[PDB]
């Protein structure tokens, strides 16, 4: 439709949205499916479970929250539908799918089935007449203005390091890791359990995620500071309970680069990036070292970029000038680029109309997708 | 040669005996009967002064070897049957009592499921420990205890005791000296535990459905015997009461949180090999599991939960053959410690040397260095 | 009498001189667990050789020193060899001379490293290394022929005209079935069959050997297979998962016919072989048309000879008749070719003894190559 397109700052752990012309996604909130902690068979319980925002931010020791998109894999389709309806409501969208164009953003390693199922809901339940599915790295590049670059993202579990020069669709250059702060905080609370602090409920763990986003960092001398005797600064919960953190405040996030004791011997995206470097060529590599972009929310850490700088410095050889662009709104960079893409006229032709979806569907998705 | 000191531990108890000892020499709880103090002060304490604990350790360990051993352990090693999640600093306080205070030769820390694997003499295993206050599932990949796949939840008998006191608030027909609903303030949970030992029978799965009917829209309260306490305190408890406390172990409405949920999902993170492996490589430990009519009703519900929508596809058709403990499931862990300390003197190298703790003052745990 | 040791790029094969069945039929793959905070499981190995790694494949990190045949850490394969002796034949390498395999365009340092392991380490009385394609044509019983050799790690067509050196047309090509398996698990990931480790790769390479065949008209067969829902055959895996493969079976080997799928900047296998053909005398290439020696165990495919044949036939003149030489035992004909090759009179003199090596150093590898 010829209206203001819905610019969505999508995501497995944090999904926000706004519109074109807006400089910020008008309603910032994360990805979560908030169900009660009790049997809602008896009347007078937390039924409906459509608890997004203040409803979820209301009941704490009463909500067992769920998460649909797990590393780009969404299974709580109907829960996504009610979250959509929450957005479609006058608290977030104030309009309808038919009333406004919608823009969908994605990342690699996304099976076609997720795209098809989501498009089914978006063109059948909701009916966007002007809907397009896209990436997120493109939008981050739009925000940075660059087109040439080793774009990285640090989502909740979304981590793709694909070197993309001048917007070149290079699928063989795909280097996507599907893990981030999510499981990091999960075993960080396992450390808390190692020192007697159980957080089994979702909200009980959501507070831990608030610590992850609040009191967690990257000690650039991980084994040195680990060997150094910690001091364990005390954290204070919404309950105000005194909780020391210390080594664990940087252990589990430094463990991303050094997955030594995980079992899932991951890489720490710098290794994956070196693999992507190998995929590229020295003439382009030399340029792309300076062309490195970061995104997502897990990038937010004290000593984050500098630790990874030290990592690649230990990795890259001499006379290798590397530059890693990373603003402060890596999350919004996607949304900013979504507004930029919304401002594109080619994008108008890039989107699939509702009728076009009715004509082909999945084939139209994966053919007109790019 | 020498019989290493095999010491069982845990939230509730602390047992011990020689290396290869076949038999419960004694059973000590995880508390210390403090002199002057009318109640036995516990040891399972967190975010607490490790110095008063150090005193408890010195005295308690001293008289402890005098209880189970009646002789100084400075000649042989000490098998320390630990388990993960305990404060490693507290564990080092234990270590300093050992080396820095009693000067024991050398010790070694090992989890319970490891000794369970020693008992079965197998390599891969999907074992759950029915701890006192908690639940503890631990998968093994051919002798390798799986890290990312596990089970650990505050799902033990302590919460059930809280539920029992709630029932005491509800069901209380304590005669005069004739109802007296919880007129008496505190309850001795240890006495309540032995009451459960002599009373808590466990029903059927269909009776579990009867308990579900008792929740909304009552069947078969017998077998049920009243309880007379000394001092004219006699009260009756239905069998449906204790069975309700057993059945509430699987409340998954809107939260999907239970025992089988933990087990199933722990297997969900396992790979293809480990799936069928742990299906056949299956055992269950913990004392709390030893309930009359609970393991088979339990197992039946486990097999029932295999029919949960996300599990027929994924797991589904897998033979869940379970190993059995040759003795009491609780003592079987201590028995596995006895198994290790019995014929493995060669593994003193793996045992934490006193020398290292002397020249170090610490022990780096499973972290760097 | 001697030691006919084959070094398969995937699995392995071995035996004495003149042995008929390969004894060391085991995976020539290296594996180690996640050496972490846990203790040993009743005492066990560190490295896991083949079947041992294949056994406990859920944790043992399936690796390779082999880089399309290029062994990086020779320690791995040499310990594997020691155990291979003391596994299959339990014979020391010092009493029987050894026979090894090789592929053209191999850095000589590899073979010299190998050589010094056999002498300095294994103390073999004599030794020899030759190309697998020679054993293939040896098993055929010819001397004139284009031996299209195809290992599951590499590929190299070998044009020969009466056992003569024609290396200008002989071209190594790092074409592995593992590469196809890479792309295969990738396309499976978008098919909902999202799997990551190498254990998954082992299962699906066996599935590749199960149902992945070679069609005849890839696009037409692709459209019909898209319509042939029954062709999308299923198989309930060792785990509770089942599969669905109709296109995938032949969709995956088209990467060999089309480097475009991987962006190999090469030519398809059929015309690649034809390019190697184009580097010769066309009138002796006539014999090579008749000498269509399809070899290498990675050619055991359904509908592959007619495919390849038809392709090059379209490239060839009408009079230039393709005459396929491809026994299904070509996989074993490598090791069996070496096994019966050991029984050659001249070969019992053609050797590299202890003092012959020591007194010549690694330089003797050059003239003692073939
Ligand atoms: N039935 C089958 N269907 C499809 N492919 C098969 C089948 N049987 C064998 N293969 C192919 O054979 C390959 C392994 O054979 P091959 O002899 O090339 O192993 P190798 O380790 O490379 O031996 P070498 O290095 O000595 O050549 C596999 O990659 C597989 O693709
Ligand atoms: N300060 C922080 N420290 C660690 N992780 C963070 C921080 N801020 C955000 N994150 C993580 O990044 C995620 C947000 O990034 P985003 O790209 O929106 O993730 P997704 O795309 O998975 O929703 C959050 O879900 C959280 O896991
Ligand atoms: N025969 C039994 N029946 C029921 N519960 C038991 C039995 N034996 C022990 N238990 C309980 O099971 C738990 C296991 O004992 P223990 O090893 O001391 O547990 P933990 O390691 O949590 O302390 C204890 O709470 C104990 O009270």
């Amino acid at each position: 439709i010829a209206n203001q397109p819905v610019v969505i700052d999508n995501g497995s752990g944090v999904i926000k949205a706004g519109f074109a012309g807006d400089q910020i996604p008008k309603y910032c909130f994360p990805n979560y499916v908030g169900r009660p902690k009790h049997v809602r068979v008896m009347a007078g319980a937390l039924e409906g479970d459509i608890f997004i925002g203040p409803k979820a931010e209301e009941h704490r020791g009463l909500l067992s929250i769920r998460y649909p998109m797990e590393h780009g894999i969404v299974k709580d389709w109907n829960d996504m539908e009610r979250i959509w309806q929450y957005v479609y409501s006058k608290d977030q969208l104030q309009t309808f799918s038919e009333e406004h164009p919608v823009l969908l953003t994605e990342a690699p390693l996304n099976p076609r089935k997720n795209r098809e199922r989501a498009a089914e809901v978006f063109f059948e339940t909701f009916n966007v007449p002007a809907l397009f599915i896209s990436m997120q790295a493109v939008l981050s590049l739009y925000a940075t203005g660059r087109t040439t670059g080793v774009v990285l993202d640090s989502g909740d579990g979304v981590t793709h390091a694909v070197p993309i020069y001048e917007g070149f669709a290079m699928p063989h250059s795909i280097m996507r890791i599907d893990i981030a702060g999510r499981d990091v905080s999960r075993f960080l609370r396992l450390y808390l359990r190692k020192e007697g602090y159980d957080f089994h409920s979702s909200s009980e763990f959501e507070i831990v995620k608030a610590i992850k986003e609040r009191a967690c960092y990257l000690s650039i001398n991980p084994q040195k500071d680990e060997t150094l005797e910690t001091e364990k600064a005390q954290y204070y919960l919404p309950d105000g309970s005194t909780i020391e953190i210390g080594p664990s405040r940087f252990r589990a996030p430094e463990l991303l680069f050094r997955p030594d004791l995980i079992g899932e011997e991951s890489e720490g995206i710098h290794e994956v990036l070196v693999f992507a470097i190998q995929k590229s060529d020295m003439d382009l590599r030399r340029t792309l070292f300076s062309n490195i972009v970061l995104s997502g929310g897990s990038t937010l850490f004290k000593g984050f970029g500098d630790r990874l700088l030290s990592e690649v410095k230990k990795l890259a050889p001499k006379d290798v000038k590397i530059r890693i662009s990373a603003p402060q709104e890596r999350l919004y960079s996607t949304w900013i680029g979504g507004s930029i893409l919304a401002s594109l006229d080619t994008f108008k032709k890039m989107w699939v109309s509702k009728k076009e979806y009715e004509e082909d569907g999945a084939r139209s998705i994966h053919r007109k997708t790019f | 040669e020498k019989t290493a000191v095999v010491i069982d531990l845990g939230e509730a108890f602390t047992k011990c005996g020689f290396a290869g000892e076949t038999g419960p020499r004694c059973i000590i709880p995880s508390v210390i009967k403090k002199a002057g103090m009318p109640k036995p002060i516990k040891v399972v304490q967190y975010n607490i002064n490790t110095e008063e604990l150090y005193s408890y350790l010195k005295e308690f360990i001293h008289i402890l070897y005098f209880r189970h051993l009646l002789v100084n352990p400075r000649d042989r090693r000490v098998v320390v049957i630990e388990s993960v999640l305990c404060p490693s600093h507290f564990r080092e306080t234990l270590t300093r009592v050992l080396f820095k205070y009693f000067e024991v030769p050398s010790v070694l820390l090992a989890p319970s499921h490891l000794m369970a694997l020693l008992t079965l003499g197998i390599n891969s295993a999907m074992v759950l420990d029915c701890g006192y206050r908690e639940s503890l599932v631990l998968p093994i990949y051919e002798g390798i205890p799986v890290l990312n796949c596990w089970g650990a939840l505050p799902l033990g008998g302590k919460a059930l005791h809280k539920e029992l006191e709630t029932q005491l608030l509800e069901q209380c027909t304590v005669d005069t000296g004739q109802s007296l609903p919880s007129v008496m303030g505190s309850i001795p949970e240890g006495v309540l535990e032995d009451i459960k030992v002599r009373t808590c029978f466990v029903s059927d799965l269909t009776r579990g459905l009867k308990i579900q009917a008792a929740k909304f829209n009552r069947p078969s309260p017998p077998p049920n015997v009243d309880y007379p306490l000394d001092g004219e305190k006699i009260l009756h408890v239905l069998g449906s009461i204790r069975d309700s406390v057993v059945e509430i172990l699987f409340e998954q409405d809107n939260e999907e949180k239970s025992v089988a949920t933990l087990i199933l999902d722990s297997l969900m993170q396992c790979p293809i090999d480990t799936r069928k492996q742990l299906a056949e490589n299956l055992v269950i430990i913990g004392g709390t599991s030893m309930l009359p009519g609970f393991l088979h009703r339990l197992l039946a519900e486990i097999r029932y939960l295999v029919e949960k929508p996300k599990y027929k596809k994924t797991l589904g058709t897998k033979t869940f053959r379970i190993h059995t403990p040759p003795a009491k499931a609780n003592c079987v862990a201590w028995l596995g410690g006895a198994i290790f300390g019995a014929l493995q003197d060669i593994l003193g190298s793996r045992s934490v040397s006193k020398e290292y703790y002397n020249q170090t003052g610490r022990i780096p745990d499973w972290c760097s260095l | 009498a001697a030691l006919v040791v084959d070094n398969g790029s995937g699995m392995c094969k071995a035996g004495f001189a003149g042995d008929d069945a390969p004894r060391a039929v085991f995976p020539s793959i290296v594996g180690r667990p996640r050496h972490q905070g846990v203790m040993v499981g009743m005492g066990q190995k560190d490295s896991y050789v083949g079947d041992e790694a294949q056994s406990k494949r859920g944790i043992l990190t399936l690796k390779y020193p082999i880089e399309h045949g290029i062994v990086t850490n020779w320690d791995d394969m040499e310990k594997i060899w020691h155990h291979t002796f003391y596994n299959e034949l339990r014979v020391a390498p010092e009493e029987h001379p050894v026979l090894l395999t090789e592929a053209p365009l191999n850095p000589k340092a590899n073979r010299e490293k190998m050589t010094q392991i056999m002498f300095e380490t294994f103390n073999t009385p004599a030794m020899y290394v030759a190309i697998q394609a020679v054993l293939s044509l040896y098993a055929s019983g010819r001397t004139t022929g284009i031996v299209m050799d195809s290992g599951d790690g590499v590929t190299h067509t070998v044009p020969i005209y009466e056992g003569y050196a024609l290396p200008h047309a002989i071209l190594r090509l790092d074409l592995a079935g593992r590469d196809l398996t890479d792309y295969l698990m990738k396309i499976l990931t978008e098919r909902g069959y999202s799997f990551t480790t190498t254990a998954e790769r082992e299962i699906v390479r066996d599935i590749k050997e199960k149902l992945c065949y070679v069609a005849l008209d890839f696009e037409q067969e692709m459209a019909t297979a898209a319509s042939s829902s029954s062709l999308e055959k299923s198989y309930e895996l060792p785990d509770g998962q089942v599969i669905t493969i109709g296109n995938e079976r032949f969709r995956c080997p088209e990467a060999l016919f089309q480097p475009s799928f991987l962006g190999m900047e090469s030519c398809g296998i059929h015309e690649t072989t034809f390019n190697s053909i184009m580097k010769c005398d066309v009138d002796i290439r006539k014999d090579l048309y008749a000498n269509t020696v399809l070899s290498g165990g990675t050619t055991m495919y359904p509908g592959i000879a007619d495919r390849m044949q038809k392709e090059i036939t379209a490239l060839a003149p009408s009079t230039m008749k393709i005459k396929i030489i491809a026994p299904p035992e070509r996989k074993y004909s490598v090791w069996i070719g070496g096994s019966i090759l050991a029984s050659l009179s001249t070969f019992q003199q053609m050797w590299i003894s202890k003092q012959e090596y020591d007194e010549s150093g690694p330089s003797i590898v050059h003239r003692k190559c073939f």
